[PDB]
RNA sequence: AAGUUUGAAAAGCACUUUGGAAAGAGAGUGAAAUAGAACCUGAAGUCGUGACAAAGACAAUGGAAGUACCUCCAUUUCAAC
RNA sequence: GAUGUGGCCUGGAGGUUAGGACGAAGCUUAUGGCGUGAGCCUAAGAUGGACCGGCCUCUAGUGCAGAUCUUGGUUGGCGUAGCAAAGAUCUAACGGAGAUAUACUCAACAUGCAACGUUGGAUACUGGAGCGGGGAAGGAUUUCGUGCCAACGGCACUCGUA
RNA sequence: UUAAUGAGAUUCCCUCUGUCCCGAGUUACUAUCUAGCGAAACGACAGUCAAGGGAACGGACUUGAAGGGCUAAGCGGGGA
RNA sequence: CACUGACAGGGAACGUGAGCUGGGUUUAGACCGUCGUGAGACAGGUUGGUUUUACCCUACUUAGCUGGAAAUUGCGAGAAAAAGAUUAUCCGUGCAAAGCGGAGGCGAGCGGUGGGUAGUACAUGGUACGCUCAUCACC
């Protein structure tokens, strides 16, 4: 069901979530950089997101947004603070967490393995511009998948 | 500078300290494009060179016809941008190393490797001076390449002429050069001629009929 | 076959970009003669503000000669520098090298914070392991070679002086790591050089031993910055009429059609300001004491008047002036509180202005704020007399 | 802050160690100053003496040229959970040439700001009385100044603030005080 | 425009678990849920991800000859052969 | 430009020979072999699920890279341009899943942000040629109550002419 | 030829002024940075120059000279 | 006409319109003269007559991050360095001289950091200095 395999599979927890009505571009960049952090080192993350004390790195989904010097951590000069896509890792990490506790494994050791998101099939609206033109206006959701294991 | 981890290694192989097969050749009464073409050959065979004293290689004419060639040269520049323009070496050995790439070809690889393979001096620095004997090219030699009526120049003053500002400095260092060289020189004569009187009485002791064998090959 | 103009802006002063670091640093140092006295050829100095001064001319044939005239002066505040190290240079045929460094065996604080972000939250190592090696015998050894060395190739010497934060007592200078900077030792032989410098070690350096009150000085520092600016500020092109399409502050054609790429001689909008300048032929107008050995500061010989360097109200956005200061003429690169290099001229001082000794008659220091008419706050006291505030203060005195 | 001065990683003991070190050698090189400019000050001439100016601290109205002020100041301890104290903000330093339609959400905003930086709390609540203040002259008619009553009070342990005006007839003369 | 063309039967996923829900993780049905509902097959193009190859700036692609490394490929040989 | 080819290829027909649930067609390929080539054939599918290959002859809507080609889908530009007329919201309480959402250390700040509907209060606007109250034309349930937030209301919603 | 009338065309004078000498300072809304949302045009392949030839003005070709990679804001020389 | 030292001549797609401007030229309206039977014409006069798009590449201007000498690799070793049991087996000086001067442990030396005390110096809160006890190192 997943484009990967755990180690182990006794010893991890998958959670996926599909059409999530998030940017895939910004879902794209807020997943990637959990990719082989701990669980509990991710949750953080993504609290001080939230917080804006740090951000998300944007890497190949950065045409002409803004620098920051919270870039740096990452290597990077340009970052942002997508609250939407955070808040939707945020709670397929919960849904990870969970599948690892009825497994009878500790969350605070999981460390998140793999990391996967991709564009979803979009959805249509439309705009309208000048000399009587009806132009388009998609949705560009995604879906994304993970699996996390005990270290 | 070598790296941290060069000299740790070197240190568990527990090799010794090695140097490359480097040929020195001193520049001084060379001609400049006979020198240049020559050196530029033997690179192209895998030959690692070191050229000193460029700022005494000669080119054939008045001082004031190779300025002015040096001058037209020094006028080409991107108008638009004169950074990224000809960058033009004001420096003799920098010079030479241009007068050798332009006999290379410098946009391969290989032409790269070359050219970095030559290593250019004005004077000879200290750390060539007791690398071993330095060579000549006889082929790109001024008195065997120029008749001696004719006018030429030397590079260093057409250099200084137009630009290098380290004509006094190489004239100092050199003449400290020589003068070192020199008195290490008039010393050990004591022990070059025990060895020649060492050699002479050899004749004497050796057996004889060895002695007639370095007669017939002309050794005795 | 146009209408002719020169172009805008120097060609020279290129690439108008930020400057690589905020201080003044002299690029070249005054041509060495060995003829003259050892001596030093820099100081670091911080600018305070500015006010102007009254003094007679001396410069005959002119139509002011022996007439007064009132000239806009710089204040900029100079403590001792201290020096804290030997450097020496050998020459080479790719330029100059430095032969070592000759520590002090002693540093301030404030010398060692500048090699640290977060002084107080740090070890503090910064020399311990320099200290407890230069103090012993193989320590002593390095020092004498280095010195030798220095003796035997060096034909550069300079010291490394650093400046006193702490004595510089400025509240809206933040900074609290002293500043660095290269000395150049001119004068004398190569040895002479290095036994002036071995005395200066560990000690304290006054801007009144390396210059002289009548003299000219250059001036290192970097300007006042103003970010990304326009080309009629940047360059001074002319504005486009009212009239235009899409915009009047700009240059209406960047280029012809070949080449087929823009010049880099064409006004562009970019950074203004923050650039390093060097700006020769200053004139030291005054070297004053600190007000805590001379408060009469102000004083001349024809105004007898008791009075501070400071203007009432003190120099805006800076504060009081504490310390030893230089009186420049005129005006230099850079706002208020920025450190700045002091150098000896390197341009030849021989025309009548620049010989010219001063001496000054006048010293304004009235208000900065707003139109000051009051030289000291006598002069107001006397004008106003007494005020309700303080005959409230005379009132709860009485009780 | 550095890993050597992390608190996680020291612990308490170690900390508290590293810290009293410091505080000790600053303490040793002021006793050692202190007294050595006390001697020397006492064996000087008078006119050297008064050419001296303030040094051994001998000035009025001067800071201790021995250490730092705040090194001075005497820790209290914990400040309880439930605290009040009584405040002037200059709302007009804050407010200065922002756009007319702005000036009373922006003081709102500075007002929570403020108090949230002296009490340690995100949740800062403006009580009835304090908003009709800052807006009773209209969004462009802030008053300059103005003295809020600051109440912190807990409900891990969550901590608020509850801000409400104090009128007062005069600004001049108020300092920030503790109130019960 | 648009084949409902899931599967032989709807057997159309009880029940547990976390989530507000959508759903996820399990468990079941089924020969097969990469047969889970406008569901047979499921191409190209484009994209994600893991492993690897490397790689300056010669736009990239391409030709010809080698070489280094790989090779879920083919074929041959393996003793008086 | 002409012509030849027991020359290649595709959908059907008359013949003749085979194959297929022990897996047909289709589809995938660092999957080899054969052919100068068009192509053919094998292997492997950790693909598929029911038809179909060879050979002779017959037959045709029989071979694509381009026609500002037709239809469908995708795509870089791009998280870019921008979503700037009509002045504007603030505060508490309540409601709500929409929070005060945390591994160890950790008192609270520095690790759950941002946004909602209602009521009260504050502030402002429309300014009677009105974002007032009623009619024609046109529209036709958009009216009302309760509920609900998948899609729609180019931001949001607990709200709605949905 | 014509008084009166004219968003008709023209010249001069008084007044007046940033039209200009010659520019400077301030505001609102943008641009800019953030959250949410999110297009189009255009798109052979691609993009550093000099000269030379060449369909007689090259990004590709010949010979030289440059060129470390990736980015944010602008800008209108070129992309005939 | 006037100032000036002087008011030289040219090229850059008759440089430069996604830089402007649009007076001229060059559509449609309209008037005149001449021509034409006429519709209409004029190389003649007159008046009125939409100036669109950059967010891509390069260029240029500023503004960030960052590898890299085998220009990412080889382990592929070249110092504008020293001068020796083949850089090992001491330090200074001197010409790459002649010589010349220092160089199991305890204790000692030399110092770095802390106590006591004593002037002084420096711009005067903060460092250095003499004596003694402590520790630390290296020898
Ligand atoms: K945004
Ligand atoms: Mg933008
Ligand atoms: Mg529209
Ligand atoms: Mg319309
Ligand atoms: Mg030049
Ligand atoms: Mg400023
Ligand atoms: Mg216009
Ligand atoms: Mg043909
Ligand atoms: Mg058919
Ligand atoms: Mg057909
Ligand atoms: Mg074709
Ligand atoms: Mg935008
Ligand atoms: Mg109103
Ligand atoms: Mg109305
Ligand atoms: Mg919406
Ligand atoms: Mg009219
Ligand atoms: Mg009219
Ligand atoms: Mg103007
Ligand atoms: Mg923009
Ligand atoms: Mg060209
Ligand atoms: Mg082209
Ligand atoms: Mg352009
Ligand atoms: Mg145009
Ligand atoms: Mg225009
Ligand atoms: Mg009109
Ligand atoms: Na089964
Ligand atoms: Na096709
Ligand atoms: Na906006
Ligand atoms: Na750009
Ligand atoms: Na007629």
């Amino acid at each position: 069901h997943y484009s990967r395999k755990p180690q182990v599979s006794s010893k991890s927890a998958k959670a996926k979530v599909s059409d999530l009505r998030c940017h895939y571009k910004n879902t794209f960049e807020t997943a990637n950089v959990i990719n082989g952090m701990p669980l509990r080192k991710a949750q953080q993350l993504y609290r001080q997101v939230l917080a804006k004390t740090r951000c998300i790195p944007f890497k190949r989904y950065n045409g002409k947004i803004g620098r920051t010097a919270q870039a740096k951590e990452w290597g990077q000069t340009k970052g942002r603070w997508p609250r939407k896509s955070v808040v939707a890792m945020m709670s397929l990490l919960k849904n990870a967490e969970a599948n690892a506790i009825e497994k009878g494994l500790d969350p605070n050791q999981m460390v998140i393995k793999h990391v996967q998101v991709d564009q979803a099939a979009r959805m249509r609206r439309r705009t309208y511009r000048a000399h009587g033109r009806i132009t388009p206006y998609m949705c560009s959701p995604c879906h994304v998948q993970l699996f996390m294991s005990e270290k | 500078f070598p790296s941290r981890k060069d000299a740790f290694r070197a240190q568990r192989k527990g090799a010794k300290k090695h140097r490359p097969e480097i040929i020195v050749i001193d520049l001084k009464d060379h001609v400049l494009g006979r020198a240049a073409a020559v050196v530029a050959k033997q690179l192209l065979l895998g030959k690692k060179i070191t050229v000193v004293r460029c700022e005494q290689l000669n080119i054939a004419g008045t001082e004031i016809r190779n300025k002015i060639k040096y001058l037209q040269y020094l006028r080409k520049r991107k108008l638009t941008n004169p950074t990224k323009g000809p960058f033009h070496h004001r420096a003799p050995s920098d010079v030479f190393v241009r007068t050798v790439r332009s006999m290379l070809p410098r946009y391969t690889k290989r032409g790269m490797k070359a050219l970095n393979s030559l290593v250019a001096y004005e004077g000879i620095p200290p750390n060539v001076v007791r690398t071993g004997g330095r060579v000549v090219i006889p082929r790109a030699q001024r008195h065997v390449c120029y008749r001696s009526e004719r006018p030429y120049t030397v590079l260093g003053n057409m250099c200084k002429h137009v630009g290098w500002k380290y004509s006094d400095v190489v004239a100092n260092l050199e003449k400290a050069r020589v003068e070192k060289a020199s008195r290490h020189h008039e010393k050990q004569a004591k022990l070059r001629d025990a060895w020649k009187s060492a050699r002479k009485e050899a004749l004497a002791k050796m057996p004889k009929h060895n002695v007639e064998v370095l007669k017939k090959f002309g050794y005795a | 076959c146009k209408f002719e103009h020169p172009r805008h802006g120097h060609l020279g002063f290129l690439p108008r970009k930020r400057s690589r670091q905020i201080r003044g640093r002299a690029r070249a140092f005054p041509k060495d003669d060995a003829t003259q006295k050892p001596h030093l050829t820099s100081f670091m100095v911080f600018k305070a503000g500015m006010t102007h001064i009254v003094r007679d001319v001396d410069r005959p044939g002119s139509k002011v000669n022996k007439k007064e005239v009132v000239e806009p002066v710089t204040i900029l505040e100079a403590p001792p520098m201290v020096i804290v190290g030997i450097v020496g240079y050998r020459q080479t045929p790719v330029g100059l090298k430095t032969i070592g460094t000759v520590w002090a065996h002693h540093t301030s604080v404030e010398f060692r914070r500048r090699y640290y972000k977060n002084w107080k939250q740090s070890a503090q190592l910064a020399f311990s392991r320099q200290k407890q090696f230069a103090n012993t015998k193989e320590g002593k050894v390095a020092e004498a070679r280095t010195l030798n060395a220095f003796a035997k190739k060096a034909s550069v010497i300079r010291v490394i002086a650093h400046t006193q934060l702490r004595k510089l007592r400025n509240h809206r200078v933040g900074v609290k790591k002293a500043h660095v900077q290269e000395i150049q030792v001119n004068g004398g032989s190569v040895a002479a050089k290095i036994a002036l410098a071995k005395s200066l070690l560990e000690k304290e350096v006054r801007v009144d031993s390396v210059f002289q009150q009548s003299e000219a000085c250059d001036v290192c520092s970097v300007t006042k910055g103003h970010g990304t600016e326009g080309v009629v500020k940047r360059w001074g092109v002319a504005c486009l009429p009212r009239k235009t399409h899409r915009g009047l502050r700009k240059v209406a054609c960047i280029g012809a059609w070949h080449p087929a790429r823009v010049m880099y001689t064409v006004a562009r909008a970019g950074q203004h300001g923050y650039h390093h300048r060097t700006q020769l032929n200053k004139k030291i107008y005054q070297i004053g004491r600190s007000v805590a050995v001379e408060p009469n500061q102000a004083t001349t010989t024809y105004d007898l008047t008791a009075k501070t360097i400071t203007p009432m109200g003190g120099f805006v956005g800076y504060g009081t002036v504490r310390n030893d200061y230089v009186m420049l003429k005129g005006s230099v690169s850079g706002p208020r509180r920025r450190v700045m290099t002091l150098r000896r001229p390197m341009a030849p001082q021989t025309s009548r202005q620049l010989k010219e000794k001063i001496v000054l008659k006048f010293i304004d220091t009235s208000s900065k704020i707003g139109h000051g008419r009051f030289q000291t706050k006598k002069e107001k006291n006397q004008w106003f007399g007494p005020l309700k505030k303080d005959r409230i203060r005379r009132e709860e005195r009485l009780r | 802050t550095r890993a050597g001065m992390k608190g996680k990683v020291l612990g308490k003991e170690k900390k508290a160690a590293i810290i009293d070190a410091r505080k000790k050698a600053a303490e040793s090189r002021k006793n050692r100053d202190d007294k050595r400019w006390k001697r020397v000050l006492a064996n000087m001439d008078e006119e050297k003496r008064k050419k001296f100016h303030g040094v051994g601290n001998t000035a009025k109205n001067s800071r201790v040229r021995g250490a730092t002020r705040a090194s001075l100041l005497k820790r209290t301890g914990r400040k309880p959970d439930a605290v009040s104290m009584e405040a002037t903000i200059h709302l007009s330093k804050l407010l200065k040439k922002k756009t007319f339609s702005k000036r009373a959400p922006l003081a709102i905003k500075r007002i929570k700001a403020f108090v949230g930086r002296l009490m340690k709390t995100k949740d800062n609540r403006i009580d009835a009385s304090l908003n009709t203040y800052i807006w009773h002259k209209g969004v462009k008619g802030v008053p300059g100044r103005v003295r809020v009553l600051i109440q912190r009070k807990s409900e891990h342990k969550h901590f608020y603030t509850v801000i409400s005006n104090v009128p007062v007839a005069s600004f001049k003369g108020l300092t920030t005080k503790t109130v019960e």
